[PDB]
């Protein structure tokens, strides 16, 4: 576990204050739409298990399912984006801090790079 | 008809229906407000607008 | 609030509703006896609830509306065909016996649930503990094979061990020739085909195995044909008994809680009736099973849950 | 019972032509069967097949083959008139290729 | 290209929200409309593929397969609504749901630009086909058929996932454009040899190869008609499309490494063509014919020349159409007679003339009659193989002879002679079956009119 | 058993595992293990019968032996460094003791023998608890000391677990033993990737818990503990059979089903650092788990077994006590593959 | 290490083997568990005393407490097994197989 221990990391925050500098996901985000679809599927399965009209048994229950899934998905996406941004930030800081381990190599053109040719026959 | 009471009455249990609808509305408005606050904070921190 | 662990946690116990007049009462008599009127009169005098004898379509009267369903959808057996052709090759005899045992089990569960939830006693007309007499009668006459009685014994062993035997057992003793005379005088064309050996085997079974076994756990009040009409005398005999020998005075609140959680949830009651033992009399093929299930699902009020059937006039479905 | 199951008898085949001499073999109810035939024919033979084939036959030349022919005509004309070879063996300019200095 | 994917995901709830007696009509109409819409991808640039988005792209190789799948679904719906007449509404809707899900996964498979997404959809196509085969079959062997079909595919395709993740870890990407532009030769080492094997064997067993073909007869015989159609028309072409996509990374190892697979393909093509002659069943003969044709396609892909690639694409499309038509033709007789034996019902030309004509046309297109696209693909493959080696012409000619022999043998046994004298329930052909046959056969001739649409990207 | 006593025993079990998961002292971790075992023993014996008694006896003996080995490991590690904090655990002999003790507590092979028997001897509720909740604490301790742990020892036991789980599951007809062997096989996968990345271990744990919860809850809904008893529920609750078939496919590792995500991620993570042979073997072995899941699915929903006459009476009654979280567990068990990138929220 | 530490560790190993051998009875195995705990207690208290760690002097008491809990659990299970079978033999615990 590479990121479990990190400097200045509050244990059980789930959303550090540093994560507020990133753009929040849009409310029409496709992943949020998939979360809402998952909630709708769970509501339909709930209706089917209880032997109720699957499509239209309980509208309030299905609405609660969808809104709960969307509500959790928003914060899940926020945390996921924060972690990926944190990973990229640490990667760039490390590559800048150690230039000798990531040198800029020469830029040859294909006119002088010699590649062996394999005929197809 | 049904010989037994059918605990699900001829009218819904309005208490639970009210609770579920209120919970859904509260979650939706909280999500809207949270998104607005987050986007305002994002615009402020980077100084875009 | 529906009874459960939480209802037991705060408040509701069972022993605080028993008023010394629970007295699960069972009346056992030879075919075509006065046990029905005796049970009705006992229930009326003692103030208990009367449970008529569990027929083929007993479970039909407990679900939906009380109107019985078609014989194809419920039971798949008939008593008249058993009286007319007891040695049939379609296995109607043991199918009927097993279905009747299941119906009696369901009725006993209902009676126990009512007694535990309310406290008012019940008066059954025949229990699961006295159902094997007909089984032995069929087996001795050659109406059924031995594998059928083995399957019955397995089901009884796994089912009847969860409940409590009745407080007092009342037996109406009537001789075989009197039973035959009453059958002849009754009038139903099918019942005059009941042979004397069948009734004799039933009674031999009742005296030899049932009453001796019940005398170890309950109180047995045998009677006769002439003393079964003055129900006041039998009520007085019942209300002057010593109920101290059975397991009923040895029940704590936890045992009653478990029993009450088991008597409701009728699926848990009937679980072990459909054990995967493949007897030709009771096994039903996949195609016929599918056809009959599809037919049952198309009934007016059987498609959905008992509150979500717009067919029988249920409204406000989309908000339940 | 000298059997093993309470099994339904195997049903015999149901002929669609018995209760409907002009069946089309789609359904039992004549009206929905006729309409199923009509929609199948109209959307398979009329719409998709003929219109789709005439749409495919008239697709614009996005494969650049008439363009390739015109390019070839002009290049052949220019090259032959000048006395230059019709086609050149080296696909790329040798001046822009830096071969290894030596092979010993 | 969501304008094709989304209408299928709308076909799903529309099917589930239809009336009890209107499901077939709606499904057929809207699937035909979707196929008409998907017919718009045939406009392909000669330079490079059409890249709609970061995830989906269409090539000259993908478009004929997409059109074939979208055209296949309505025919499968038409063929399935005969033996399902006694089914309940819910199970009919479930069957249509399986067909729609299979089409959706197939459409997303042929256009995925990333190899892991392609693998995920390529394997997601396993669940609905398995459910169809093992739930709506007819005999007791459908369970073993499904087990074989699942495990032959999975035991060969699990190493492909390891190979792909290793490739992404090494090179850095799995996007097909980046893979093609940044491709580099593979050295001669044991590690690279096992890389070749891992990348190839999944598509090889999906073709199938001669030694790994045992699942195909079981699956194609024990499946229902729609399952057989979708297996023999498109689900087999997944392996060929996969090799044609994955081979770019493999060179120069493939020239050295293709000797056993080429030998197996040629000799097993001969062997399966010979097996078709002594077959007592009718669907097994078509299954083995499919095996022979797909072995020819394997040879074409393995020798890896532009003419071989064009021939492989043409043969794939032509075989899909022809095998689907043959399976439907056999299914009609099976529905009449309720048996799969070939010599049970004889002399059906005197009783069903139009079906005799359809049988003749299908058999003629099966044995590569000019100028049908079957012969175009077969001849291009034969020419490419002859350039590869002049001795292959012996095997190709022997295969052609045996193919003609068994095709005409099946046609003569089922259609000519005298009737069986004791089958009196052969009713006249319905309109549905004739329409299905015509919708199978007319596109073949329309395609041989304009063969450049199905010759692949090397054209 | 009284409901208050039952709920306080369950809370004591959860308190023990939380004490394990939140403690930095080795002694407090050992105390949490002891508390968990002590409060877990009666839960197995809630329904009294000889089989439950002997299942509890075997479970107690195995857990007590594992605790003894664990405390010996702690004492040796203290001996070679006066440190109590759960850390590297440098000492090789002490680390071997701890790894083997935690494997015995988890059920990893060759210590896998106890799991099938205890699962068969207890009810479905106790089996659910044992197979899902009783894996958190040993896995937490393993994750904390993962860097210290030797790869060869850990890998050998994971591969053995996968192999033996598949082979054992191939044979059983009882559903509880099938679930136990599947649990062993999944433990193998989870402990396989432990030395390389604990995030994949946590993700596989979450998905395995979700799938096992869904499967046990469906089994409780249709009160069947054998293959033949499950072959009847198509005639009473076809929706349950369909959902069970989909969940069984998901457990197998097929894609697009969610179950595939842990397997795919573990293979991908093990490939990043030159481990090629092992993922191939683990996949080809998980094919066996898929096979016996598929056999169960054939028996359950994809075919129709003959039924009995008394099922007509069950047709008239509804399931009274309804599980609230069953649909959500089913959905998370099947349709959550497209949300793979959200695993970064676990590290 | 001095000979005392090796003797205590050897005693622990002997007790562990004795537990794992399972001759006929169950009291014998419970005694083996108690012996393993006693060896752990002695080793721990020796190590703590030697390094003068004042605070951990209370830890062996907790060890003893949870040893008593384990012993009570084992005794209860043995009581129930003996009531079921009339004998505490381990051969009778074979109703469940693998
Ligand atoms: C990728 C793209 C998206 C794809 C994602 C996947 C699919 C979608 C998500 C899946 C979850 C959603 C639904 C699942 C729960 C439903 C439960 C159910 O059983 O359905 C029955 C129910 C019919 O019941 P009913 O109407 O109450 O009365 C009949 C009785 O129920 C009488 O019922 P019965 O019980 O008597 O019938 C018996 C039957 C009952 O058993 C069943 O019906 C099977 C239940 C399905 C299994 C659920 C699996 C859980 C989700 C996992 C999906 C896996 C996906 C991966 C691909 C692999 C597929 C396996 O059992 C059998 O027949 C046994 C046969 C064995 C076959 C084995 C196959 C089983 C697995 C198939 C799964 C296929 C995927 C789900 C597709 C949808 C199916 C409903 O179907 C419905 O009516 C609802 C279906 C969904 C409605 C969608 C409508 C959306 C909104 C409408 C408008 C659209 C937009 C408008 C706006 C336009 C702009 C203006
Ligand atoms: C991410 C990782 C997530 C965690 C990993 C998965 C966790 C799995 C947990 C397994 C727990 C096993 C279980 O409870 O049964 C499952 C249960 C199936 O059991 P069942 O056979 O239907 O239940 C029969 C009764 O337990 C029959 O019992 P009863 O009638 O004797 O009991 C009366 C009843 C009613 O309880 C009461 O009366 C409350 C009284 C309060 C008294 C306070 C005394 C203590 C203070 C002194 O108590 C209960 O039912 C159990 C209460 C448990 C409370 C736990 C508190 C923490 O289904 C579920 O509870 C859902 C399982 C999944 C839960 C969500 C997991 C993700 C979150
Ligand atoms: C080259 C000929 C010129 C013809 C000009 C116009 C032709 C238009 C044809 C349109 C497409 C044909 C439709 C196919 C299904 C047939 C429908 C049907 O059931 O008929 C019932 C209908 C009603 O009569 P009925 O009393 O109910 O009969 C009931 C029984 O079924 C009794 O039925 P039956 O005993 O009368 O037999 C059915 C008949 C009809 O069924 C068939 O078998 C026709 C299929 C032909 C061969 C199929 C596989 C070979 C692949 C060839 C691919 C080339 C296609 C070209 C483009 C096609 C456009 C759709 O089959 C035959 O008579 C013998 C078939 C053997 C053909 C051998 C020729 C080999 C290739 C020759 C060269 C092809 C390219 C030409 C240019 C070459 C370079 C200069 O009868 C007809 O109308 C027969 C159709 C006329 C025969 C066509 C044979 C030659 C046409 C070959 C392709 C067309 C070339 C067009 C370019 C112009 C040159
Ligand atoms: C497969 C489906 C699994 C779903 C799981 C249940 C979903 C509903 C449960 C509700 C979620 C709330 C739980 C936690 C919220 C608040 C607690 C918060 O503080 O926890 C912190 C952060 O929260 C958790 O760490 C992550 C919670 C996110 C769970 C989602 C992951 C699911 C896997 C991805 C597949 C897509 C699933 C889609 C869900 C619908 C802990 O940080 P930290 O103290 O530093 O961790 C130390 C231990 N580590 C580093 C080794 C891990
Ligand atoms: C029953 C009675 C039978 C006998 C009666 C017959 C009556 C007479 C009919 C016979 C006609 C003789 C044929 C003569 C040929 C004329 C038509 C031909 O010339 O058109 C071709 C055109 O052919 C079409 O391109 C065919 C396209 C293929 C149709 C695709 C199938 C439809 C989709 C359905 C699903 C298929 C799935 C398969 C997946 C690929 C030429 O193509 P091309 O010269 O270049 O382009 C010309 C236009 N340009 C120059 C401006 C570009
Ligand atoms: C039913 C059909 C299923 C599918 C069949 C797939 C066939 C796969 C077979 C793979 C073909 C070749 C594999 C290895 C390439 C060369 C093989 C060998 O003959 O070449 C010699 C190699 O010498 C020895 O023969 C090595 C191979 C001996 C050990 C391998 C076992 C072969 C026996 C057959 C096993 C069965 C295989 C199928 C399993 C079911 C040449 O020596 P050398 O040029 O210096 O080394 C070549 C390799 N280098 C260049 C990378 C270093
Ligand atoms: C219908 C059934 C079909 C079954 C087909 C299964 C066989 C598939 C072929 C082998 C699959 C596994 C190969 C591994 C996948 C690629 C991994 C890779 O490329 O890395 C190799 C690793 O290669 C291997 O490890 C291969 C080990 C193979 C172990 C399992 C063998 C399985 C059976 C072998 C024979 C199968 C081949 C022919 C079978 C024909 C069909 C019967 C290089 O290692 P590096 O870490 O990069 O280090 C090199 C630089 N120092
Ligand atoms: N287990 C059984 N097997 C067969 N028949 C039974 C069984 N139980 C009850 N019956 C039938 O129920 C009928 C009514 O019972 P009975 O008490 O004799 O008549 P009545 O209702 O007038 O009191 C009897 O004819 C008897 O055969």
């Amino acid at each position: 576990t590479m990121m479990s221990g990190r400097p200045g990391r509050v244990p059980l925050q789930f959303l550090p204050n540093e994560a507020r500098s990133l753009p929040p996901p849009k409310l029409t985000d496709p992943r949020l739409v998939y979360m809402g679809f998952l909630g709708y599927c769970s509501g339909l399965i709930d209706n089917a298990i209880r032997r109720r009209p699957v499509v239209s048994a309980g509208l309030h229950r299905q609405l609660l399912y969808v809104t709960s899934f969307v509500f959790f998905g928003y914060y899940l996406l926020k945390r996921q984006d924060y972690m990926y941004a944190l990973r990229d930030h640490d990667m760039f800081a490390y590559v800048k801090s150690h230039p000798e381990d990531f040198p800029e190599k020469d830029k040859k053109t294909y006119g002088e790079i010699l590649e062996e040719f394999h005929p197809v026959r | 008809k049904f010989y037994i009471r059918e605990p699900p009455h001829g009218s819904p249990d309005w208490l639970k229906v009210g609770l579920t609808l209120g919970t859904s509305v509260f979650l939706w408005i909280y999500l809207i407000k949270q998104h607005k606050e987050d986007v305002l904070e994002y615009k402020r921190r980077n100084g875009l607008e | 609030l529906q009874y459960g662990p939480l209802a037991f946690v705060l408040g509701e116990r069972t022993t605080r509703k028993l008023t010394e007049t629970s007295k699960v009462i069972t009346v056992d008599g030879n075919i075509c006896s006065g046990k029905g009127r005796l049970a009705r009169e006992i229930a009326e005098k003692l103030g208990l609830r009367h449970f008529p004898e569990a027929g083929i379509h007993y479970a039909d009267s407990t679900t939906g509306d009380g109107k019985p369903l078609d014989v194809q959808l419920s039971g798949n057996c008939s008593l008249e065909k058993f009286y007319d052709d007891p040695k049939s090759n379609d296995g109607n005899s043991y199918r009927l016996q097993s279905w009747l045992y299941a119906s009696r089990l369901l009725q006993y569960a209902d009676a126990l649930e009512h007694l535990l939830s309310t406290g008012q006693g019940v008066v059954l007309e025949r229990s699961i503990y006295s159902d094997f007499v007909f089984l032995e009668a069929m087996y001795r006459q050659g109406f059924i094979r031995k594998q059928c009685v083995e399957h019955y014994n397995e089901v009884k062993k796994v089912t009847a061990c969860e409940y409590l035997p009745p407080h007092v057992v009342v037996y109406v003793d009537v001789p075989v020739p009197e039973i035959q005379s009453r059958i002849q005088k009754k009038g139903n064309p099918h019942e005059m085909k009941i042979t004397a050996a069948y009734l004799q085997d039933i009674e031999n079974a009742y005296k030899k195995t049932f009453l001796p076994e019940m005398s170890e756990k309950c109180e047995v009040l045998q009677y006769s044909a002439r003393e079964a009409e003055d129900a006041e005398k039998v009520v007085e005999d019942i209300e002057y008994l010593k109920c101290d020998k059975g397991p009923w005075p040895d029940q704590d609140d936890r045992t009653f809680h478990r029993l009450r959680m088991l008597v409701q949830n009728k699926l848990e009651v009937l679980n072990y009736t459909t054990i995967p033992v493949y007897l030709p009399e009771i096994t039903i093929g996949a195609h016929q099973s599918d056809r009959v299930f599809q037919k049952f699902t198309e009934l007016p009020g059987r498609k959905y849950s008992p509150g979500y059937n717009e067919d029988v006039g249920d409204k406000w479905i989309w908000l339940k | 019972p000298t059997i093993r199951l309470q099994e339904d008898p195997d049903p015999e085949d149901e002929n669609l032509y018995e209760k409907n001499p002009d069946s089309h073999g789609y359904d039992k109810d004549p009206i929905v069967d006729l309409w199923n035939m009509r929609v199948v024919f109209f959307f398979g033979f009329s719409i998709v097949l003929v219109l789709g084939s005439t749409f495919v036959a008239y697709l614009p030349d996005y494969r650049m083959q008439e363009w390739a022919r015109r390019e070839a005509e002009r290049l052949v004309k220019y090259r032959e008139a000048n006395g230059l070879p019709l086609m050149e063996s080296n696909c790329f300019d040798p001046n822009k290729i830096q071969l290894p200095e030596d092979e010993d | 290209m969501l304008k094709i994917i989304i209408p299928t995901t709308m076909l799903l709830p529309m099917t589930w929200m239809s009336k009890h007696n209107m499901i077939w009509i709606n499904a057929t109409v809207h699937s035909l409309l979707i196929s008409l819409i998907s017919l718009s991808l045939l406009n392909q640039l000669g330079e490079n593929s059409l890249n709609f988005s970061l995830t989906f792209f269409s090539d000259s190789l993908s478009a004929p397969l997409l059109v074939l799948t979208t055209w296949l679904l309505p025919l499968m719906l038409m063929a399935s609504q005969s033996h399902l007449s006694k089914e309940t509404t819910t199970r009919k809707k479930l069957y249509i749901t399986m067909l729609i899900l299979l089409q959706l996964f197939l459409i997303m498979t042929f256009t995925a630009t990333e190899l892991i997404l392609f693998y995920i959809l390529f394997e997601a196509t396993l669940v609905p086909t398995l459910i169809i085969i093992t739930r709506w079959g007819n005999q007791t062997e459908r369970l073993n058929a499904g087990l074989y079909f699942l495990f032959y595919t999975l035991a060969g395709s699990l190493p492909l996932l390891v190979a792909l993740v290793y490739i992404q870890n090494t090179t850095g990407s799995l996007n097909f454009l980046i893979i093609h532009y940044w491709s580099h030769p593979l050295s001669n080492s044991w590690s690279n040899i096992f890389m070749w094997l891992a990348c190839i064997m999944a598509f090889m067993v999906k073709m199938p190869l001669y030694g790994l073909h045992l699942w195909l007869p079981k699956a194609h015989v024990e499946a229902p008609i729609a399952g057989s159609m979708v297996l023999a028309a498109v689900l087999l072409k997944l392996g060929g499309y996969g090799m044609m996509r994955i081979t770019t990374i493999l060179n120069p190892l493939t020239n050295y490494m293709a000797y056993p697979f080429l030998m197996l393909s040629m000799w097993g093509m001969i062997m399966t063509s010979s097996i078709c002659l002594r077959q007592t069943d009718l669907k097994s003969l078509i299954a083995y014919s499919s095996v022979s044709h797909m072995a020819l396609v394997i040879v074409a892909i393995m020798i890896q020349t532009p003419w071989s690639f064009m021939g492989a694409t043409a043969l794939m499309i032509a075989h899909g159409l022809t095998s689907s038509m043959l399976f439907c033709l056999a299914n009609t007789n099976y529905e009449r007679v309720h048996s799969r034996t070939m010599i049970l019902a004889r002399g059906l030309q005197t009783l069903l003339p139009l079906m005799a004509t359809w049988w003749l046309v299908a058999s003629l297109t099966n044995l590569a009659l000019p100028p049908s696209i079957n012969l175009i693909g077969e001849l291009f493959i034969i020419t490419a193989s002859f350039s590869w080696s002049n001795i292959t012409i012996i095997l190709m000619g022997m295969n052609m002879m045996i193919t003609a022999l068994y095709s005409l043998y099946m046609l003569i046994t089922t259609q000519r002679g005298k009737y069986t004298h004791h089958i009196n329930n052969i009713k006249p052909s319905f309109t549905r079956e004739n329409a299905l046959m015509a919708l199978h056969i007319l596109p073949l001739l329309l395609l041989t009119l304009n063969p450049k649409m199905i010759l692949g990207p090397l054209y | 058993m009284n409901p208050i006593i039952y709920t306080t025993l369950i809370m004591t079990v959860m308190s023990g595992t939380m004490l394990v998961m939140i403690s930095s002292h080795w002694l407090l971790i050992w105390i949490g293990f002891e508390m968990n075992l002590l409060a877990m023993i009666p839960v197995l014996m809630k329904n009294f019968n000889p089989r439950a008694t002997e299942a509890a006896t075997k479970y107690f003996l195995t857990q007590a032996t594992a605790s003894m080995m664990l405390m010996m490991a702690i004492i040796i590690n203290l001996l070679y460094s006066g440190q109590w904090t759960i850390t590297k655990m440098f000492n090789p002999v002490a680390m071997t003791m701890m790894t083997m003790a935690l494997a015995m507590k988890l059920g990893l092979s060759p210590f896998h023998f106890w799991v099938p028997e205890v699962t068969q001897g207890i009810s479905l509720q106790a089996g659910l608890l044992l197979l899902t909740w009783q894996k958190l604490a040993p896995l937490s301790v393993l994750c904390q000391i993962s860097q210290s742990i030797n790869p060869n020892l850990m890998l050998t036991m994971a591969m053995l677990s996968i192999l033996i789980g598949g082979w054992g599951g191939l044979n059983q007809t009882q559903l509880r033993k099938i679930m136990a062997y599947s649990s062993i096989a999944h433990m193998g996968w989870m402990t396989a990737v432990l030395p390389y990345n604990t995030t994949m271990t946590i993700l596989n744990l979450l998905i395995y818990i979700t799938m096992t919860l869904a499967m046990f809850m469906l089994l409780i809904h249709s009160s069947a503990t054998t293959t033949l008893s499950l072959s009847h529920t198509w005639n009473k609750m076809p929706v349950i059979t369909s959902l069970m078939m989909v969940t069984l496919l998901s457990m197998g590792g097929l894609p697009p089903l969610s179950g595939f995500m842990p397997k795919w991620m573990i293979i991908q993570e093990m490939t990043k650092n030159e481990s090629i042979i092992m993922p191939t073997l683990m996949a080809m072995t998980a094919l066996l788990n898929l096979y016996f899941y598929m056999r169960l699915a054939y028996s359950s929903s994809l075919t129709m077994f003959p039924s009995t006459n008394n099922m007509k009476m069950k047709w008239q009654f509804e399931h009274t006590k309804q599980m609230k979280l069953l649909p959500t567990m089913i959905v998370l068990s099947t349709l959550v593959l497209p949300m793979t990138p959200a695993l970064s929220s676990l590290n | 290490m001095p000979l005392v530490y090796m003797n205590i560790i050897m005693a622990f190993a002997i007790a562990l083997a004795g537990l794992l051998m399972y001759r006929s009875h169950l009291m014998s195995s419970l005694l083996c568990l108690e012996g393993m705990m006693l060896s752990l207690f002695i080793m721990s208290t020796l190590i703590i005393l030697n390094t003068h760690f004042t605070l951990a002097n209370m830890m062996p008491i907790i060890l003893l407490v949870f040893a008593a809990c384990e012993a009570a659990l084992g005794l209860s299970l043995l009581v129930m097994v003996s009531n079921t079978y009339g004998t505490d033999y381990v051969q009778n615990l074979n109703l469940l197989q693998c």
